[PDB]
RNA sequence: UUAAGUUAUUAAGGGCGCACGGUGGAUGCCUUGGCACUAGAAGCCAAUGAAGGACGUUACUAACGACGAUAUGCUUUGGG
RNA sequence: UGACCGAUAGUGAACCAGUACCGUGAGGGAAAGGUGAAAAGCACCCCGGAAGGGGAGUGAAAUAGAACCUGAAACCGUGU
RNA sequence: AAGUGAGAAUGCCGGUGUGAGUAGCGAAAGACGGGUGAGAAUCCCGUCCACCGAUUGACUAAGGUUUCCAGAGGAAGGCU
RNA sequence: GCCCGUACCGCAAACCGACACAGGUAGUCAAGAUGAGAAUUCUAAGGUGAGCGAGCGAACUCUCGUUAAGGAACUCGGCA
């Protein structure tokens, strides 16, 4: 239930491969010079 | 169906929800809130059209008996503005019709906003 | 549960003291040392 | 020519920041602030504000263009950290650890 | 063009070398503070209320020192 | 005066020391020095609610800006 | 002339790691509208709903020693 | 018509438990319906909505409800 051996810096970052953030669709506004979300709508993005 | 609290809770505050959407026009709570708050406020828009005293007192068993509109300056009791404005002004094939508009995500946690008005 | 050292005013004032440590020859040593040391708080 | 902004000493630990610093690196000024905008961390409002910063230095000091601008480098450095204390249970207590960070972001134009 | 056979490109990540950053306070240099002695003063204080304190006193500030309702001090010699 | 110490040393105390704190009580008892020759301690403009930056200015030096002489390892990053 | 040489004493003190973005975040039921602001699931007002109900009610005593009222906040603080 | 206490918490976020800790802390007063009752279930007053949330409805652990036909064949023992 602990630890038998540390871990190396080598092991550590290879666990921190997929531990990452996705890119959001970003659904340009038709016109209206601002971002509006994928399926929503913004004050500014009049699209 | 879907859930959050208990089933007695759960019951109580979708009948808050209801009647706070039939005093106010267009609200702004959660998704899945307002995607189960859309087939409790039709089924009461279709007991409006009748007109009936039967599906009067059937439509008392779900609306609050309260919250006196102060923006009519009189007495109305929801119910009354239901059976007499709300019923008078649909004439549609999906009886008390509404739409629902996403946007951005909340601050405090990640709860995605969205609006249902009356339509 | 109930703990120890039951807070009580006149009690701490009866059991130590100045009036108390300046009654005998074994107590009144212990206001020499503490006085010798430096401390700024004697009984 | 490029230009720089450092936030120095921000509280938040620096590796929930650096998680947020791998989406606008090598990218333009213009799509940069709107991923940004679209990102739900709490490290994204806090970011837009320097990167917004660093592009009105070189507008003022610089007078160069902003359509053609793109981000060069983008880290974030450790800072000073706070110790605090909670208590436990049968009276042993731990540690608590306050992290800083030192988000740095430079502006170029695709030359030196 | 076929059929057979020999070798590539990729880098999600990792490894080594080099260049530049950040956190941390080792090392070097310095001294208002100490330690061991030497020569010589000295070796007591107190019912004429002691040692040590409590509460106070500035023009403005909490400690620390000095001071006592004559309270950050008085009268008397000087030196300066 | 010294083939004594030079900030983990020398007194427990070079600075807020018998002080923070700990115990019903007798009692136990820390951590913490250094901008510059002189505050000349960043007038002014730009981004931000502010914090903090980028120019400019003071200086022999600003990678000397009060996390203020020098800044070593462990550890954390970016480019190649 | 010596306080003269460090890799080990479950050695003393300080700084930073690994486990890990993991375990945990410790009493009532909340829902919407308006307001304030750079920023609101969390602050202010309003309406409805619910919980304690010989008590999470009201008042003496012990004990603690300004936590009490008003105006202004930069953080630190408050398990968000 | 002298002297001392009088703010605020006080069955608790200010007391004793290192913590805004499911614990401990002497007395006085305490309404309606159902009832012999300070028991039991609702409620008037008064006090609060309790100090991280949002989705989903896997295994496994914990509290709780029901079950065809049989009825201790379970087990150290009708333990629960």
């Amino acid at each position: 239930a602990v630890p038998k051996r540390r871990t190396s810096k080598t092991r550590k970052n290879k666990r921190r491969t997929h531990f990452k953030i996705s890119v959001p669709g970003m659904t340009e506004c038709p016109n209206c010079g601002e971002y509006k979300l994928s399926h929503r709508v913004c004050k500014n993005c009049g699209s | 169906r879907k859930l959050g609290r208990t089933s007695d809770q759960r019951k109580a505050m979708l009948r808050d929800l209801a009647t706070s959407l039939i005093i106010s026009e267009r609200i702004e709570t959660t998704e899945a809130r307002a995607k189960e708050v859309r087939s409790v406020v039709e089924k009461l828009i279709t007991l409006g059209k009748k007109g009936d005293l039967a599906s009067r007192r059937n439509a008392a068993k779900t609306l609050r008996n309260v919250e006196i509109l102060n923006e009519d300056e009189t007495t109305q009791t929801a119910l009354q503005k239901l059976f007499g404005e709300i019923a008078e002004r649909y004439t549609e094939r999906q009886g008390g019709y509404t739409r629902i508009l996403k946007q951005g995500p909340r601050r405090g946690d990640g709860a995605e906003s969205v609006i249902i008005e009356l339509v | 549960v109930k703990r120890t050292y039951q807070p009580n005013k006149r009690k701490h004032s009866k059991v130590h003291g100045f009036r108390k440590r300046m009654s005998t020859k074994n107590g009144r040593k212990v206001l020499a040392r503490r006085r010798r040391k430096g401390r700024k708080v004697l009984s | 020519m490029e230009a720089k902004a450092v936030a120095r000493t921000i509280r938040i630990a620096p590796r929930k920041v650096r998680l947020v610093l791998d989406l606008i690196r090598g990218k333009n000024a213009a799509e940069a602030i709107a991923i940004l905008k679209l990102t739900n961390k709490a490290s994204s409002p806090v970011i837009e504000k320097v990167l917004m910063s660093a592009l009105a230095n070189a507008e003022h000091n610089y007078d160069m263009n902003t359509d053609e601008l793109v981000v060069k480098e983008a880290y974030a450095n450790e800072g000073p950290t706070l110790k605090r204390f909670r208590p436990r249970a049968q009276g042993r207590a731990s540690a608590i650890n306050k992290r800083t960070s030192h988000i740095t972001i430079v502006v170029s134009d695709g030359k030196e």
